[PDB]
């Protein structure tokens, strides 16, 4: 539903929910690594592991099969290959389910 | 003092080592700051007291261990220094905090659940 | 330009480094619409960071607001009021002498309007409401009994304890009216600005020796954490003059 939907409707951003179940794990981490030269356009994902750096390096392969590595406990993205090292201070509405520009 | 130090004044107290033939153990509970304490048995024995130490950190990596002692002898852990740039009072609080982070025994090991093998050799 | 204004407004609270830390905020502040075609952006100091809160949109009313009272009987001012006795012989001396010493962050000490009804607790702050009015600052007339009835019982919550704390001129009405549970509303207001500093405002019916038969017991040494912040921001003053009810 990805390569036939690529040449049919659109596809510029693939959007997924969390990782550690969608069926050990260091196996399929690379499966999303071989596409980046095949369909050509940014891919996105969600995962599960404070807010360190080599924690999703334990829940798969991730830090070598998925470039930018963001975290949650201020997104301590202390390792990234699309932008420079930073951390995106984000608050929440707490009812209206909205993310806000600080 | 005989002796090889510990770092703290009231921990170099009853020991004076921390010597080249003994295994030393110190641990905390869920959220008491555990390596936050280990840093300072090594921070001294790296930056100031000049001895080479290889932090083969089982927990933390090597692209994360940097901050907790950019924050220690530097006082820049509220700015916040989890991100970004600096102030007209913080521009160079790191000229000797990340200026004092390689003139030391600092060659960190980052990898997760390793066996005893890729450590000793 | 907005940054300049905010800086001197809260100078006593803000530090040079705070400016460079909140640079992004202050720059975004000035870059966006300062006016509006329903709110306007204003700077507020929150701890060590400066934020941008929105306040609802001669000039004497628009630059003046009130929280939880009616704007019918607040048509009050300085100077012209028929002065009675030592009830107002020394009342229009510390609200006109300092129309330029409400210093942004340079300790501009406050007043505490207590005493008895119909004379003075809230109209001497309605006096500033149409006097500190032409120059373009807001001055919100907060009322107490009307606050903690939606805040003694529980739409959103942690929102209006900050644009009550990110604007230069304020006015509170009736302290001690209706440890405890009146906790995250009025109690915190007194502790904060020993490291920020501006002109503070509270008022009631009960003096500094009477404010405390109603803010409720604990049976202790656990309630005087906010009361050495009145004894060092004014004087034991009341009002006994003329009925205007």
């Amino acid at each position: 539903k990805c390569r036939r939907l690529k040449q049919e409707s659109g596809l510029g951003m693939i959007v997924i929910d969390y990782l550690q179940l969608i069926q050990e794990v260091s196996e399929i981490s690379r499966s999303l690594k071989a596409l980046a030269r095949e369909l050509e356009v940014p891919v996105i994902a969600l995962s599960q592991l404070r807010p360190m750096m080599s924690d999703i390096r334990e829940s798969g392969s991730i830090e070598q099969d998925a470039d930018i590595v963001a975290f949650l406990y201020e997104i301590i993205i202390a390792k990234q290959r699309n932008g420079p090292v930073g951390t995106v201070q984000l608050a929440f509405i707490k009812e209206y389910n909205k993310f806000v520009n600080l | 003092i005989t002796g090889i130090p510990t770092g703290f004044t009231e921990l170099d107290r009853m020991t004076s080592g921390f010597q080249r033939s003994d295994l030393i153990i110190v641990a905390a509970r869920p959220s008491v700051g555990k390596t936050a304490f280990a840093l300072n048995i090594a921070q001294n024995v790296a930056t100031k007291t000049n001895e080479n130490v290889a932090i083969f950190s089982l927990e933390m990596s090597a692209q994360q261990l940097v901050m907790r002692m950019l924050c220690a002898e530097g006082n820049i852990n509220a700015q916040n220094l989890r991100t970004g740039k600096l102030t007209p009072e913080d521009w160079g609080k790191l000229t000797m905090a990340m200026g004092s982070l390689s003139n030391a025994g600092i060659y960190i090991d980052d990898t997760p659940s390793i066996r005893v093998s890729d450590i000793r050799a | 330009q907005d940054v300049q204004a905010f800086l001197k407004e809260n100078e006593e609270v803000i530090d040079q480094k705070m400016i460079e830390k909140s640079l992004n905020k202050l720059y975004e502040y000035i870059e966006q619409s300062k006016n509006c075609s329903g709110y306007h952006p204003k700077l507020v100091v929150n701890g060590r960071s400066i934020d941008i809160e929105y306040y609802e949109c001669k000039k004497q009313q628009s630059l003046m607001k009130s929280m939880y009272i009616q704007q019918d009987l607040l048509g009050a001012t300085f100077q012209q009021v028929d002065i009675s006795d030592p009830s107002r012989l020394a009342m229009f001396q510390h609200v006109t002498d300092f129309l330029k010493s409400y210093n942004e962050t340079g300790k501009g000490k406050g007043l505490y309007l207590y005493g008895k009804f119909g004379v003075g607790k809230t109209f001497m702050l309605a006096a500033i409401a149409n006097e500190l009015a032409e120059k373009e600052y807001s001055s919100m007339i907060v009322y107490v009994p009307e606050f903690v009835r939606e805040l003694k019982n529980s739409q959103t919550l942690e929102e209006k304890l900050n644009m009550v704390k990110t604007t230069p001129v304020l006015m509170l009405d009736d302290i001690g009216a209706e440890s405890w549970v009146r906790d995250e509303v009025i109690g915190t207001v007194l502790q904060h600005r020993m490291s920020q500093q501006l002109p503070t405002f509270f008022s009631s019916n009960f003096s500094p020796d009477e404010l405390k038969h109603h803010f409720t017991y604990s049976q202790e040494v656990k309630a005087a954490r906010l009361m050495e912040r009145i004894l060092y921001l004014a004087a034991p003053i009341r009002l006994d003059g003329e009925n205007r009810r």
